[PDB]
Order: C-alpha cells, then structure tokens, then sequence
C-alpha cells in the first residue's frame, strides 16, 4: 500500500 | 430540591442526543455522568473531550441541578414506557417514576462539575441532511490513529458562501464542497475538527431543521460548536497541521472509466473472498471491460469481468477492496467516475449521477462536489 | 473428463449454507465439504462427530465426485448473484462459474474423505414446526458448558405415540411432550442427543414432515435426522439424564396468571439496575405484584403489574434471564405460575381457598428461584 | 443461585 505523503 | 415532569419521548431524545456524544467508562464518577438542570425548561448536559447540551420544554416544580450515571440515564430512559416522566431528587438520591415504575437512583457531587464552555458566535447555518451526508462522505477518509493528530481530523474551510471539508488517513483523501448560509462576511477561516466528534454530532439526532455551527467570525479560536433543536455540541478544534490536499489533487487523467457503483460494489465483494487476509483486488482495465482478480493458488482464485465506459491506453492497478467500497458508498451516486494516471499514482472517484458522456490524449478532472482520491496498492 | 453440472444459485448454496454449519473452525480433510453427482441429483455432505448431507436437484453433465473448502463454498455461493452456478471439475482444481464471475478452487483427495454413517431405521416422523417449536422450547434449559456434559444434551424419551423432551442446566427445567407418527407401536426408550446440534437442526422448517431414526426394538448409538431433502446424524451422550418426573410438583399453594410480554419487558426494564445481573425479586399480593431488583449503591427499580393471583402473599426472587427466558419458550400470550414456597422452584405453563392443582399441559418450564 | 440436584 503506497502513501499520499 | 430538584423536580420536574415532562414527556418521555422529550426526555429521551435529548438525553440520547447527549449520550451518542458520551464515549463510556463507569467510574471516572465526574465525568461518567450527566447533568440534569431545571431552570424556568430542562438542560442535559455532559463532557468528555466534547461537551454536549440539550435543552427541552418540561414543567419545573422546583428548579436545581443533579448528577446521575449518563449511561444508567440513557437505558431507563430508552427502556421506558412512553408515559409523562416525573424526576425528583431526594437528598443524596433521584426519584424517577413513569407509569408503573419506580428509580431511585444515587447521585454524584454537583460541586465537582465543571462548567461547560459558550458555543461561539454563529458562523453559519446549513440544512440537516447536507450536514449529515457531507461530514458522513468526508469523514470515512479521516485517520483513526491519534500517535499522528493531523490526520485525525477533518479540514473546515470556509470562503463565504461556500464550506470545503477534507480528511486524509494518508491512503485516501475524502474532499466535499457545499454551499451554505453565512452570517458573516466574506467569512474567511480554515480549522481542523476532530473527526470522530464532527462525524458523532451529524449521525446523531442533532435536527431538527438545519444545523449551526459557531466560530464564529471574523478565523476563530478555540472551539467549534454545532447547535440545534434545542441541542449543542462544542469540540475542542486541532492545533496540528493538515497537508495541503488542493496540490494532491491531479490535474488530468490519462484514463478515464464511468462504471456502475453496486454492480462494481458488488463484484469486489464476491472476488476479495479469496484475498490474501484481504489483502489487494486487482483490477485490469481493456476496452469495454475491467477485470476484477484476487488471491492465489494456495487458498483460491477469483475473476469477473465488469462491464465499462473506458478511455484511454489498457492499465493494470490493485486496490484495497475496503477501501476502494468506502469511496463508493460515500459517493452517494448511481454511476462513479475513475481518473487514472498509472499504477502507483492515486485514482479518482467522483459521482455520476445515472446520465452523462480527445480519444488517446489525456482527460481533464472534472469538478465535482464530492471527490474521493484512493492510492493504489503493488501488483 | 470428471463432476460437471449446472444448478440455480439459491438451492446451492442454501444446501452448502446448511451442510456448512455443522463444520467447526482436526485435519485439513475434515475442514472440505464433498460434492457427488448422481444421475439422482448434487449431494453435498460433510462430516466431524456429526454428518450433514442435503440432496439437491441439478443437470449433471458428467458424474463424479469432489472435495473442496466447505466454509470458502458456503461464502462464495452465499455472495454469488442469483444466476445458473457451473461447476466443472478441471484436474486438482475447481472451476465454478456463475453469470460473470469464474472461480478456481483447489480439490483435496476424495480417497482420504472418510465413509459418511448410515442413517439407523426410521423410529418415526414428526411435523417439521412441531420438531422446531419443540427442540427451541426444551433446548433453551440445557447447560451450555461442556464442564457438566450430563445438563448439554436434550433428553429424548420415546413411548409409543408419546415423545418427551427434557433439558436442564440444573437452574432451569424445560419439558416437552407432542404426538407423533410411530413406526411400529410399542417402542419405549430413552438416549440423550446432545443440545446444540439438535438446536442446528431444529432451527429445519421446511415445511412437510422431519423423520427421526433410531431403530425400533433396540436404539442405536447414533441419531438421525431427516426431511426436505437433509439428512444429519449426531452421536448420542452416554451420560446420565437426572430423573426429571420427580422433580416437577403435583399441587401448588399459590398460583398466579399474568402477561407473557408485559412481563418480559417489565423484568428488562427492572434488570438494569440488577447486581451484575443478578436477581429479580417478585412480591406477590392479592391482584398484584412487585419487580424489584439492584441495591442502593447502583440503583433500586420497581414495577407493579396486574396479576390474577390465588392463595397466600409469598416473595420470590429469580434469575431475570432465566425467567424472561422461559417466559419467551412458553410460545404463548399468558403464562401460568405455580407456587410453593419461595426456596422451591417455579412452575411455569403456557395459557379456591386450598392448595391448587397443576394442570396438564404440553410444556412446563421449571425454574429454581435465588436467595434474599 | 440455588440448584434444582
């Protein structure tokens, strides 16, 4: 799961 | 001492308005407690980290204050046949009798109660329903983890006329543009409120007819009120930072999909029951058609094929399927709009509603009231 | 080419739902559910202490057998969307196709799957409702903790026409006594059916008739149950049913009739303020009666209710849950309360001067009451 | 709690 910032 | 008679269904709705604000706990004998006023109408008041008031017609005897197990308060009062409710406080102890029945309930040290804080000047006011529906829609995203408080709220920001409200867990970004009636100017602020509190107070019974909030002019520190039908919640607003979500927003989509939201709901739930711990869906988009596939060969396989409206070069992109059904319920829409850039980049949700329409070239974003950015998950 | 065939949706995974319950959270193989194809119909089947089977109708392509994950299948078919299912047997692996979706599933050894039990002979049959309403009525008063497996079966005694069906947790006693078909006459025996399965399959409306085989002039080791198509056995306890005729009072020295729902809400709502749930106390006086419960430092409640009450004023203090328990089994408008003293237990039955006797009646729910 | 046995 990747992040936003 | 303190003596009152009213309706049950009166007291009930605001003592259960008050106690869906009330996280828990017994004793904690203080805070644990609710707070019956009368005056000349009756105040039920409670406090936590958020305070909660509710105020209803009721004939007084005798006026005063008492303090009683809010949680106690709410069973009885939930409990009760719908009677007129006669409450009198005898010494150290209260006399609750509807109908047939009899309490005697113990009370706590009205000493110790502390005084609850004045809701701000009124900022604006917006109906009920577009309360609910928004700070439902915004506050699915918020972060649930209090070691980083920015995330935990939901973002109010107000220019005139017009309320912005985003959250962000950092997975997924929830943003809703709303039109309401301002007091104020040009009323120009922008504050961070808790989002288990603002999202507790709109699925709670707060109208009535429309909702108030309380800045109130001008920004404003350091309380946010909600006010209504004789009901008023006050939160305690964030002093941490939220990121900048107008930045995180892409500008086109080198793809674009319009499917149906229960059709697509629908099959993420049939194909993540073979996910690994729920891990990931996979969704692989062709012409006219997505793919929907989860989990392996050692526990099972599953694959549908969903029908689309789809523009753009074919992309493969993974999702949480959680996350991804949170997006479409909260878009409260027949048909959702999904921007793509590629599989590492965030995807687009936003409503359509039933109707509606460059070929290779890229698409724009287009505005939208509602809009739910989700970060995609490694194929 | 091995098992291929095609049936609706809702009779799969309504069976597989059914044949699925049964199947506990010991080896991987007895974790599958094992579908067969017959020129009959699909039967699903599984087994642990107790076997479950559902016959249902499909069109089998090919015939065979196969093992697949029976909780995986009860939720796939369950989340499926109602349209024609094909199964089709593909190797070591499971190709399951409904409308748009296509599922892969992995097979286990169908030779590694043991040999499902035969059914004994049919003793008799029974209305599917009657079985349910019955086996709900008793089954609630069986202890629930395996520490006493005496109190977690549901005694079944059988003569003739007559069938008894007996549970207790050593609290409460329900007792359940209905008509049924005999085949052949003059059978009288005893077993012991453990409580919880016999609650799975009661709760077995169909409708038309559910068939119950032991075996007529001698009782096997094993129950079985069978209608609409579902046959599940269950292993009988070898513990020992404590003598329930004798504890149940011919005449009472007081009675009273009240309301079966006024009742049940009432204690509810007097029970908030209960000691760790602990008790409610009754105070019976001529056409009233008082629900107390809780203590000072809680809360004290109270509610008078209309009675129809014979006999001298007595207080009784009983387990809210208990009562309001065997208040709801009494499947009925009024309830009937039989009174000794206030040590001895309560009779419970659905509906001068001296003591009174107790009626007869299908039911009775015999419920212990607490101290002061 | 009394018992019944």
């Amino acid at each position: 799961q990747a992040d936003l910032f | 001492d303190l003596t009152f008679r009213l309706l049950r269904e009166s007291f009930a709705d605001a003592v259960s308005w008050v106690a869906k604000n009330l996280p828990a706990r017994p004793a904690v004998p203080v805070l644990s407690g609710v707070l019956l006023t009368g005056s000349d109408g009756l105040t039920i008041s409670g406090f936590d980290y958020e305070v909660s008031e509710a105020q209803v017609g009721a004939e007084i005897v005798s006026p005063g204050s008492v303090l009683v197990s809010g949680r106690l308060l709410s069973d009885i009062t939930r409990a009760l046949p719908n009677k007129p409710v006669d409450v009198h406080v005898e010494g150290n102890r209260v006399a609750l009798t509807c109908g047939n029945a009899r309490f005697s309930l113990p009370t706590m040290p009205v000493e110790d109660y502390p005084t609850l804080p004045t809701l701000p000047e009124e900022t604006g006011l917006l109906p009920a329903e577009l309360f609910a529906e928004a700070i439902s829609q915004v506050a699915i995203a918020a972060g649930r983890d209090d070691t980083l408080p920015m995330l935990t709220g939901i973002r109010v920001e107000i220019l005139g006329e017009t309320v912005v409200l985003a959250a962000t867990d950092r997975f997924r970004l929830a943003v809703r543009e709303l039109k309401w009636s301002a007091s104020s100017p040009d009323i120009e602020a922008a504050v961070l409120v808790p989002a288990k509190t603002l999202a507790e107070a709109a699925k709670a019974g707060i109208g009535g007819s429309d909702v108030r909030l309380s800045l109130g002019t001008g920004g404003k520190d350091g309380l946010l009120g909600i006010s209504g039908n004789g009901k008023r919640s006050t939160t305690r607003l964030l002093d941490a930072e939220f990121p900048k979500f107008r930045q995180l927003l892409p500008t086109e989509h080198t793809a674009v999909a319009t499917m149906d939201v229960a059709e697509l709901i629908e099959a993420i739930k049939l194909v993540a029951l073979v996910a690994d711990r729920g891990a990931q869906v996979r969704m692989e988009f062709a012409d006219g058609s997505v793919r929907l596939s989860a989990g392996a060969d050692d526990v099972g396989r599953a694959e549908e094929d969903l029908v689309v409206d789809y523009a753009g070069e074919p992309l493969t992109i993974a999702f949480n399927p959680t996350y991804l059904t949170d997006g479409l319920s909260s878009l409260r829409s027949e048909r959702v709009s999904f921007g793509f850039t590629t599989a590492g980049k965030p995807a687009l949700l936003r409503p359509v509603s039933g109707d509606d329409r460059n070929g290779n070239g890229p698409f724009p974003a287009v505005s939208t009231d509602y809009v739910y950015l989700l970060m995609p998950v490694r194929l």
